[PDB]
């Protein structure tokens, strides 16, 4: 069966300013089949109360979802997105880089 | 508004 | 000017984990306005945009009945397609459907669409004539005969040319303040040294709506397509979208590079360069 691995982007809703409340986003797209596990991490620990968009798909049939949570970026706290899918041997962790 | 006829494939 | 309405259905089997899940979402352009999930605590059609909330109880009950009927038809369709492909009862399979209407800037119907896929591969689609089908293989030919016997194409055509356009125009009026408002991108160029002799120029576009945009880099007025790293357009989570395009340039050669931005919300296209 034809399976597609997710593309992953980790970024903020608004331009990042240390000490200012914002939203941390993890956008997963281009994947097939639809089951996927996504967590937002703070210093390697899973954040609770993370929300997500309703399942939809693109013109090429691949699925996409937005996972998001309120966060206050700092110089020292490290943020990331951990994704697992049938196409992945182990969960993929993508770090938040405010220049990406 | 969605299409109202559901037809088994 | 141009607008479209689409419904996206996903029906997914999960042997040993209950009955197949059916999820339907409705969109006007890049704005979702309704959802239905057969897995929800109490499955009902739910509003997902403020401009749809004004619809009365009869609208919500009509949608819910349609999606409950689809939940049951898709469960039979998944069983049928498993059989058409001689598949084992063990695997999980997915049927997806996307349909709707496109209007031009005049508000007239440009074209209608109805496409279905099985496990992410094209299965059956309504032709642009809204009269005939394109079946991908001998399994899809069975569906085609079934759909022809039920006169699906004639009924779908009446919907695509009638109710689909009518309701889309109603939504466009009710949500005119957002749906008919194009938000231009807020743009800037960042510079990131990668070596002593090279640096990345990144062209950003933030806060735009709708998602359609063109971001390109040119060196001395010629397109740098092969050399540009272009990220997929991404949702900000507040209705708007974001995108960036990056080029690795030789240090000192930065001013030979220009970023070009095209979007509906802009009075005129933008030309940007790194501003040290």
């Amino acid at each position: 069966m034809i399976q597609r691995t997710p593309k992953i982007q980790v970024y903020s809703r608004h331009p990042a300013e240390n000490g200012k409340s914002n939203f941390l986003n993890c956008y997963v797209s281009g994947f097939h089949p639809s089951d996927i596990e996504v967590d937002l991490l703070k210093n390697g620990e899973r954040i609770e109360k993370v929300e997500h968009s309703d399942l939809s798909f693109s013109k090429d049939w691949s699925f996409y979802l937005l996972y998001y949570t309120e966060f206050t970026p700092t110089e020292k706290d490290e943020y990331a997105c951990r994704v697992n899918h049938v196409t992945l041997s182990q969960p993929k962790i993508v770090k938040w880089d405010r220049d990406m | 508004l969605p299409f109202d006829i559901a037809t088994i494939m | 000017g141009s607008h479209s309405m689409r419904y996206f259905y996903t029906a997914m089997s999960r042997p040993g984990r209950g009955e197949p899940r059916f999820i339907a979402v409705g969109y006007v352009d890049d704005t979702q306005f309704v959802r239905f999930d057969s897995d929800a605590a109490s499955p009902r059609t739910e509003p997902r945009a403020p401009w749809i909330e004004q619809e009365g109880p009869e609208y919500w009950d009509r949608n819910t009945q349609i999606f409950k009927t689809n939940t049951q038809t898709y469960r039979e369709s998944l069983r049928n397609l498993r059989g058409y492909y001689n598949q084992s009862e063990a695997g999980s399979h997915i049927i997806q459907r996307m349909y709707g209407c496109d209007l031009g800037p005049d508000g007239r119907l440009l074209r209608g669409h109805d496409q279905s896929a099985y496990d992410g591969k094209d299965y059956i689609a309504l032709n642009e004539d809204l009269s005939s089908w394109t079946a991908a293989d001998t399994a899809a030919q069975i569906t085609q005969r079934k759909w022809e016997a039920a006169r699906v194409a004639e009924q779908l055509r009446a919907y695509l040319e009638g109710l689909c356009v009518e309701w889309l125009r109603r939504y466009l009026e009710n949500g005119k303040e957002t749906l008919q408002r194009a938000d231009p991108p807020k743009t800037h160029v960042t510079h990131h040294p990668v070596s002593d002799h090279e640096a990345t120029l990144r062209c950003w576009a933030l806060g735009f709506y709708p998602a359609e945009i063109t971001l390109t880099w040119q060196r001395d007025g010629e397109d740098q397509t092969q050399d540009t790293e272009l990220v997929e357009t991404r949702p900000a989570g507040d209705r708007t979208f974001q995108k960036w395009a990056a080029v690795v340039v030789p240090s000192g050669e930065e001013q030979r590079y220009t970023c070009h931005v095209q979007h509906e919300g802009l009075p005129k296209p933008l030309t940007l360069r790194w501003e040290p």
